[PDB]
């Protein structure tokens, strides 16, 4: 609720401005590169997700498995990047 | 959840009715397709959360990770189509008749 | 009382927004051998209020070919997200402390990329669409390293709550450790606020894209948003990496030093702008995907290893 | 307040109604973003922060930004068809109202809605005196307890790059 | 001379300390001179709530050994 | 039916002191009163039904109550200073207050 | 320094978790005591309203097992103060 | 394809069905299905011809929505039983969803429209994988859950498929689509006996795989996607004319060849279970399938279609040989019938 | 080696990048503290430690927390 | 399942977390853990066909711990009467609803 209170004031402040602002005064751009980036972005964005729980997982009793897992994830994605570089990708 | 899991379920059916009746742009389907994954993600997370079943929270996310790539593939097909036909319009996709 | 506090956070920040503009127009000036604006008011203090009034009075123009919502939603979203992200910030006490605070800041920032996308589609002129597509790309790319750099931090903080870092940085700034990422957080903070070295979102010599069709009130709202962000991101640098001294007995020396460090790092991106030419569109992405992302991903692993083998796993909570 | 979750759930349904009526691709995207936020708040209402906020990070700004992105280069301009966007708007509004009465009808069938029992069920049980019972502790089983869940996903992403590049080529 | 840039910075600064001092005294006023309890985890909310029930309705009021 | 115990059956004295107070003395309560505490707890776990272990629970409050009465008798002032400083902190963190803690802990090693 | 500081912090993390560990038994006795009271109190009102009900015992476990069952927060407060209900449902999330 | 990519994809197309089969946590069964969907799409557009993009975009949408429906069934179960897997108690509608969905991925009956079209725009090779190593996965999920599914629906999808497959095939002249149609039909028999004796589904599949894999490597030996194209087989490579004849009649149920056993034991099992209504109608239109099989026989073997002079040129050059698999899978298929008892 | 050298001077990020990748893949293996992480975190007591009945057949379990029996974290102390 | 490469290899990558009574992190027991156990140690060695009739007491209960619908019903029923009774002025919430507060 406290957040809700703050946020609605936040929208209100902005809608107030635009309203006064409008009331006081009284086709084929495409490059696979761009699409490709967006894609890569999510592949990385998803990975960010699988990496986000790492702060809670640090405290996991295993530890060895934690790091073994996390290191494998970071390494396999980075190799994905590596092949992106090797291929024309990331070379715009 | 008794009736809060019926809204989400009908959301998935309203999204179901969407993906199944195409109209012009293909993107609207894909986009719709995603509306389901959100509804599934929300429902899976909701019940896992009120069953206190923490062993299952992995799933709500595995669902999203697989769904994201699934969509990545879907959009690359879409880009491939408006590279071959200049539009995403489905009617164009009628050569295999 | 809560509202009083709501007012105390938003109103002052907005006023600070305004004067940043003035300060940007004097520090850039003296660096370029010119006084800057001093004639309106005393020493230019009334200068920010003056053009605000000129901007709102001038006729908002709705291009013949323009959506009328993806056009008015875009500045509202930009101001709303930027002012909103000041809600959960430790100074030292946060208005609304959130257990997953840094994820709130990362998520809210991410949403601003739309405003750029929506404004570019809404304008319906070529300069706008080309600018938006490159812009969204810049912002998004600088999100992938931006997020990983934070994940490295968190793992040495123990939690996502920005309030924990005040207890993590009671003996030393997180710059000493993790300086290599500070730099990479600072450069990413420069990209995400489309400031100079990375101002291709709206290059002026290149596509005079974001506000091409935006004048008067819409121009102002993003405008305000950018500058508030300019501060917020600098402030996040001043909590996450430069930890202001915290004394539980007197909470304001935390805010006094937060004031000093934020102003200096806010001064730094002003100083960066005048000092450097703007990077090329691909030169910008070449940096993040080639130069920074491999550094960040590897240093990310070093920050999952530093805790374990140095038996320093951070205390949750 | 006790309806806080019903309402949010209701708005979600509408949001999805929008996507279904297939408005212009980019406006539809706006729709998925609105539903997205509503949904996030739903998960953030049943006690799950990580799961929710992740929805935001990966899906609100993360995934659909892409959708909007691609819906910027390849889905044309939805030109000469924009007019329906108004008709669709109407049916949406009409449908919303329809449902309004609709659920009232379902409420009538006591034989779920628990009209009186609203706000009594968003949560069911809690470890009142517990400490480490926060959504996320679970999401981390992915690194240790459950890793299969990670090795499978990881492969997906990895293979994903090779796949997308191959389809795109 | 550069000192003229200071007037503007000062106004910015004063307007960036207000918020931090304000939020951190409108808390120590509403919560009875004691920092607002941060309930990160339920236990804390429980203890907090328990406090409410213990006295008045507000948790900040705190009963002691003399009760 | 449900055989829910009656109120008179469950009306026992309790500490009823601010969380901080318990916290301030917690370390010593975990010490002077676990013999009975544990018992109540062991009753609680193995016999999932609380209703079955209610008695042990009344013993719990009681043991603690005197624990407090003894504190009240000796080194009370110290304890009063320690809790007041401990309560001011938002997470009632133990390290902000160590000088006050040393007094009371020292005293209870002289008097109790 | 980071290694030493977090090791200090971890020790502190241990020092206060154990502090509740010690305080928990009391809370358990308290919680249960109060929990039952809420169930029973609801029984009183239950009988008062279910007596007129035709051949409807005042209260009966929907589950035939005789094991002790924790009540849903909804059961405990559903017929209690709505505000109380709300506090239990979304109170912590909104915190304080 | 950078051979590395070829490996990653092929591994996924192969890890896809294998995870499905091995796991019991349905979720892990769903992602096995998901990986198969992602891996197959790149190969489908290898020529990248305009027909291909159409194929993949249809295959993907049909596959994706079905995948989402299968996930919904798992999500619903999770709330009707905490388990992540179907159980005796499962709500009937929950299982029926899984049948429809899985019958879409496998392409049975009223959802049989995507398969013929994707089989038409993909290469002969990827045609085989799309027909036979992508049916193993979904069928595994069904075979595991057989005790619980509905006998009525399966039968309706079974009978429908048999009819649609047969009728569709009669008109088609493109080979890829004749096979697509046959697969719909055989897939039908398989799903008919699932509720009663799953073990026979696994026979009516293997035999279909041991029949179709030789048949397609035959179609591509001369890469003929037309019957007219396969009819000039007599000039391009005369020996395969004999076995192509028997394998196609084997695909239909004629008695001396191996192909009779799957139909015979499925009919024996259905009569044992008393469906002498259903079994009879299926066997009868099954006979329609042989008519279009024999019409092809006529064109390719029993009658010699006229050829082109330029063919003499292709004879001169040594014909790249058919892999050994053709033989071992042609014989084990055309004539194992004398060894039926041990097969079942 | 020679390229290594130029690599150190040209494209000197990747070099550093990889170096770190490795150093993080080694230090854990070889360190006098790695073992502590799984212990220090194991020890941190989050969930109540439920006491076992005294059959009286156990000399290992301490009958009282402060007893000289049981586990100790003096390793954590003076760490 | 169809191909049990897991039991054979002895690995358990997919079985440890299939039911609510499986090991939950930090041993935070799930809800309905009091029943699912009772409903799966019952149906162990007895196949499904006979885990569906005689072990119906434990599922009928576990179908109520989780769904918790009979409770919802009883409760909803209670309220209704209370509403009607409150109409006649018969029921007046006791101050117990607002009494002292037990620690
Ligand atoms: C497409 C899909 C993928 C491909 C197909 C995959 C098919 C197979 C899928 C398998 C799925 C998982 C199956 C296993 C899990 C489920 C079953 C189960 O219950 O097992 C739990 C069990 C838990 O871990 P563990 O094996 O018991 O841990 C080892 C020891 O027990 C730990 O005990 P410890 O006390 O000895 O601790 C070790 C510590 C001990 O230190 C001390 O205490 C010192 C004092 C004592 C000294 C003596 C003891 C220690 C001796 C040295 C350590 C030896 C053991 C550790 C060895 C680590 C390396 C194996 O010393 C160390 O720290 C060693 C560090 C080594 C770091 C290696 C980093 C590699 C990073 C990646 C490099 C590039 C690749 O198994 C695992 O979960 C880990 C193995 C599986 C990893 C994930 C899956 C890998 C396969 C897929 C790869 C491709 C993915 C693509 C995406
Ligand atoms: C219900 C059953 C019904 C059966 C009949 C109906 C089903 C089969 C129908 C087949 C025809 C369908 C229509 C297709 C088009 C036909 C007209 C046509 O244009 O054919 C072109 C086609 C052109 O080929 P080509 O250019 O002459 O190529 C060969 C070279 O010239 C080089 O040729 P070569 O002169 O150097 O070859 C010499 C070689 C020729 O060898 C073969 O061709 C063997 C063919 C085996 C076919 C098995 C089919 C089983 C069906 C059930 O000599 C041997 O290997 C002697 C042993 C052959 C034994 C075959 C029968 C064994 C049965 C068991 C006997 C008792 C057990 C003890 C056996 C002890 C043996 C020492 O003509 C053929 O070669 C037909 C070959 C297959 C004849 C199958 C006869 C099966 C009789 C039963
Ligand atoms: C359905 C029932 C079974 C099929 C009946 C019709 C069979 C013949 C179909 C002929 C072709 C489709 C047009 C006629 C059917 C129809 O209602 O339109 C579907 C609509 C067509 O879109 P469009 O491309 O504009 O076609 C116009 C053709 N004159 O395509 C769409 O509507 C796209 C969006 C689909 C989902 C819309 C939202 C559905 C839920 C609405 C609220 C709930 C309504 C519940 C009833
Ligand atoms: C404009 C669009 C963007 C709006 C601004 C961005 C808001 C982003 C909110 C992210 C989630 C915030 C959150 O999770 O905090 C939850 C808060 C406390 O929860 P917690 O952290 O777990 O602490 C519990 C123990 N202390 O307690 C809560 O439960 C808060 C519940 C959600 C509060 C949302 C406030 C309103 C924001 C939505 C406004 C909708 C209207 C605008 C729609 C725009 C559509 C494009
Ligand atoms: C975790 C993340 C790890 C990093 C992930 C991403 C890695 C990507 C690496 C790609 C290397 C190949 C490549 O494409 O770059 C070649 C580079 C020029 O790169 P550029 O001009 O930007 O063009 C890129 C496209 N060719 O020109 C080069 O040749 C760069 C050579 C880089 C390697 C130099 C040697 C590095 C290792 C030095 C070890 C020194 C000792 C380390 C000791 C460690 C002990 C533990």
């Amino acid at each position: 609720m406290n957040l809700y209170t703050v946020i609605f004031i936040n929208i209100l402040l902005s809608l107030t401005l635009i309203l006064v602002a409008f009331w006081l005064p009284q086709r084929l751009p495409f490059s696979m590169k761009f699409f490709l980036v967006a894609i890569t972005f999510l592949l990385f964005d998803l990975e960010i997700a699988l990496l986000l729980p790492l702060p809670w997982a640090i405290q996991t009793i295993k530890t060895s498995t934690m790091m073994i897992m996390a290191f494998i994830l970071v390494t396999i994605l980075s190799l994905g990047l590596a092949y992106e570089w090797t291929q024309k990708g990331l070379e715009w | 959840m008794p009736s809060t899991f019926f809204n989400l379920t009908m959301a998935f059916s309203l999204s179901l009715l969407g993906t199944l009746m195409f109209r012009s742009h293909l993107m609207s389907t894909l986009l719709c397709l995603e509306g389901m994954v959100l509804s599934l993600f929300i429902m899976t997370s909701v019940t896992s959360l009120n069953s206190n079943s923490m062993s299952s929270m992995p799933i709500p996310i595995t669902i999203l990770v697989f769904a994201a790539c699934e969509a990545a593939v879907g959009l690359a097909l879409l880009v491939k189509v408006s590279n071959t036909y200049g539009t995403d319009y489905v009617q164009n996709l009628n050569l295999l008749q | 009382m809560f509202f009083i506090n709501i007012l105390t956070l938003l109103v002052p920040i907005l006023i600070a927004m305004a004067f940043l503009t003035l300060v940007e127009r004097k520090i850039l000036g003296y660096m370029q051998l010119r006084k800057g604006p001093n004639i309106v008011g005393p020493y230019g203090i009334l200068q920010p209020f003056a053009d605000a009034m000129k901007l709102f009075m001038k006729e908002p123009m709705r291009p013949l070919t323009t959506s009328m919502s993806l056009f008015i939603i875009a500045p509202t979203l930009s101001l709303t997200l930027a002012l909103s992200l000041w809600v959960p910030l430790p100074m030292p006490h946060p208005l609304i402390n959130l257990n997953l605070g840094i994820l709130f800041i990362l998520a809210t920032s991410s949403l601003s990329v739309y405003s750029i996308l929506w404004s570019g589609w809404a304008s319906n002129s070529k300069y706008s669409l080309f600018g938006a597509l490159r812009a969204v790309a810049q912002t998004i790319s600088y999100e992938v390293t931006m997020a990983i750099i934070l994940l490295s931090v968190l793992l040495m903080n123990g939690s996502y709550s920005l309030q924990t870092l005040i207890t993590t940085q009671e003996h030393m700034w997180l710059l000493l450790p993790a300086w290599p990422m500070a730099m990479m957080w600072f450069i990413s903070t420069l990209a995400e606020t489309n400031r100079a070295p990375f101002d291709l979102t709206e290059g002026e010599s290149e596509l005079v894209g974001f506000n091409v069709e935006y004048a008067a009130g819409p121009f102002a709202l993003f405008f305000m948003a950018e500058y508030t962000n300019i501060i917020l991101m600098n402030a996040l640098t001043t909590i996450i990496f430069l930890g202001p001294l915290y004394y539980i007995n007197l909470p304001e020396l935390y805010s006094t030093n937060f004031m000093m460090e934020a102003l200096l790092l806010s001064s730094t991106f002003l100083w960066i702008r005048a000092s450097y030419p703007r990077f090329r569109y691909d030169q910008l992405m070449h940096l993040l995907w080639k130069n920074f992302l491999p550094l960040t991903l590897a240093l990310c692993m070093w920050h999952i290893s530093l805790p374990i083998f140095t038996a320093g796993v951070p205390p949750y909570m | 307040m006790n309806n806080y979750i019903f309402v949010l759930s209701s708005l979600f349904l509408v949001g999805c109604l929008g996507l279904a009526l297939k408005p212009s691709p980019i406006y539809g995207g706006l729709g998925l973003i609105v539903s997205g936020f509503v949904g996030c708040l739903m998960v953030l209402g049943f006690g799950g922060s990580f799961l929710g906020l992740m929805v935001f990070l990966i899906y609100l700004g993360g995934m659909l930004v892409v959708f909007g992105y691609t819906t910027a280069m390849a889905t044309e301009e939805y030109p000469e068809t924009w007019g329906s966007n108004w008709l669709i708007l109407g049916f949406l509004v009409l449908g919303v109202i329809m449902e309004v009465f609709l659920i009232c009808v379902l409420n009538y069938y006591d034989e779920v809605i628990n009209l009186d029992g609203l706000g009594d069920w968003l949560m069911y049980e809690v470890d009142d005196v517990g400490v480490m019972l926060e959504g996320g502790i679970g999401v981390a089983a992915m690194y240790s307890c459950a890793t299969w869940m990670m090795v499978v996903a990881g492969w997906s992403l990895f293979a994903g790059i090779f796949i997308i590049i191959e389809i795109t080529r | 001379m550069w000192f003229e840039i200071l007037p503007g910075l000062a106004i910015m600064g004063v307007c960036l300390v207000i918020p931090g001092v304000s939020t951190a005294y409108i808390h120590k006023f509403t919560n009875g001179g004691k920092e607002k309890r941060v309930a990160r985890v339920q236990y804390q909310w429980y203890l907090m709530e328990r406090d409410r029930r213990i006295s008045g309705v507000n948790r900040y009021y705190v009963s002691k050994g003399l009760e | 039916i449900v055989e829910l115990p009656t109120l008179e059956e469950l009306k026992v004295e309790e500490v009823k002191v601010s969380s901080a107070v318990l916290k301030a003395a917690a370390h010593h309560y975990g010490a002077q009163c676990d013999k009975t505490n544990k018992e109540f707890m062991l009753c609680r776990w193995e016999e999932k039904d609380p209703r079955r272990c209610l008695k042990e629970g009344k013993l719990v409050n009681g043991c603690a109550l005197n624990f407090f009465r003894q504190i009240k008798s000796h080194c009370a002032e110290p304890f009063t200073e320690y809790w007041t400083c401990l309560d001011y902190s938002n997470m009632q963190l133990f390290r902000h207050c160590r000088q006050q803690q040393a007094k009371f802990d020292q005293c209870v090693l002289d008097k109790l | 320094r980071m290694m030493r500081w977090n090791q200090e912090r971890r020790r502190l993390l241990i020092e206060d978790l154990e502090a509740r560990i010690a305080l928990m038994p009391l809370f358990q006795a308290e919680k249960d005591r109060r929990t039952l009271q809420i169930l029973r109190e609801n029984l009183e009102e239950e009988a008062i309203i279910m007596k007129d009900v035709p051949n409807w015992k005042v209260g009966e476990s929907v589950f035939h097992t005789t094991r002790w069952v924790p009540p849903l927060i909804g059961e405990m407060y559903g017929l209690r103060t709505k505000e109380e209900m709300s506090n239990a449902n979304f109170g912590f999330t909104w915190y304080t | 394809m950078n051979p590395i990519t070829l490996a990653i994809i092929y591994f996924t197309i192969f890890l896809g069905p294998v995870i499905t089969m091995s796991s019991t946590n349905l979720m892990l069964m769903w992602v096995g299905l998901e990986f198969s969907l992602l891996a197959i799409i790149p190969m489908l557009i290898n020529k990248k011809n305009p027909r291909s993009t159409e194929a993949a975009t249809k295959y993907f949408v049909t596959q994706a929505t079905a995948s989402m429906i299968i996930l919904l069934a798992i999500v619903l179960n999770y709330k009707q039983l905490g388990t992540w897997m179907f159980q005796q108690q499962t709500n009937g509608l929950i299982l029926n969803m899984t049948l429809m969905a899985l019958s879409m991925k496998l392409g049975l009956a009223p959802f049989h429209f995507w398969l013929p079209e994707v089989t038409q725009g993909i290469p002969l090779h990827m045609g085989l994988i799309l027909l036979t190593w992508q049916k193993i996965a979904p069928l595994s999920i069904l075979i595991q859950i057989y005790p619980l599914l509905n006998s009525t629906i399966i039968l309706m999808l079974a009978i429908t498929s048999i009819f649609m497959g047969a009728w569709g095939g009669l008109n088609q002249t493109q080979m890829r689509k004749i096979m697509a149609y046959s697969s719909i039909a055989h897939m039908g028999w398989m799903l008919a006996i699932l509720p009663y004796n799953p073990s026979l589904t696994l026979l009516n599949l293997m035999i279909y795989i041991i029949l179709t894999a030789p048949m397609f490597m035959a179609l591509m030996l001369n890469n003929s996607m037309t019957i007219n194209s396969i009819s000039l087989l007599w000039n391009k490579t005369p020996a395969m004319l004999t076995m192509i004849s028997l394998m196609l009649l084997s695909l239909g149920g004629l008695p001396p060849l191996t192909g009779f056993l799957p139909k015979w034991i499925i009919i024996t099992e259905l009569m044992k279970n008393n469906c002498l209504i259903m079994a009879t109608l299926m066997a009868m239109m099954a006979l329609l399938n042989l008519f279009f099989y024999t019409r092809l026989i006529y064109s390719t073997s029993l009658t010699m279609f006229p050829t082109n002079n330029n063919s003499k040129m292709m004879t001169h050059q040594t014909k790249t040989k058919p892999n050994l698999m053709f033989s071992t899978l042609a014989i084990m298929s055309t004539m194992t019938l004398p060894l039926a008892p041990q097969l079942i | 080696s020679a390229f290594l050298k130029n690599a150190w001077a040209k494209e000197p990020v990747l070099v550093v990048s990889f170096s770190v990748w490795g150093l993080a893949i080694i230090m854990p293996m070889i360190s006098p503290y790695t073992k502590y992480a799984s212990m220090i975190n194991k020890a941190t007591p989050y969930n109540y430690p439920v006491p076992v009945r005294d059959d009286g057949n156990m000399p290992d379990v301490p009958s009282h927390p402060q007893d000289p029996l049981g586990p100790s974290l003096d390793w954590l102390k003076n760490l | 399942p169809f191909l049990d490469i897991q039991k054979k290899l002895g690995i358990s990558l997919d079985r440890h977390f299939m039911f609510l009574s499986a090991e939950q992190p930090y041993k935070n027991a799930a809800r309905c853990h009091a029943f699912e156990k009772e409903w799966i140690e019952c149906a162990h060695g007895i196949g499904g066909t006979r885990a569906k009739k005689e072990c119906k007491i434990e599922f009928d209960d576990f179908e109520e711990c989780l769904l918790r619908y009979k409770t919802m019903r009883r409760m909803h029923d209670i309220k209704k009467q209370r509403e009607k009774l409150m109409k006649e002025g018969k029921y007046t919430p006791p101050p117990h609803h607002s009494g002292r507060e037990e620690p």
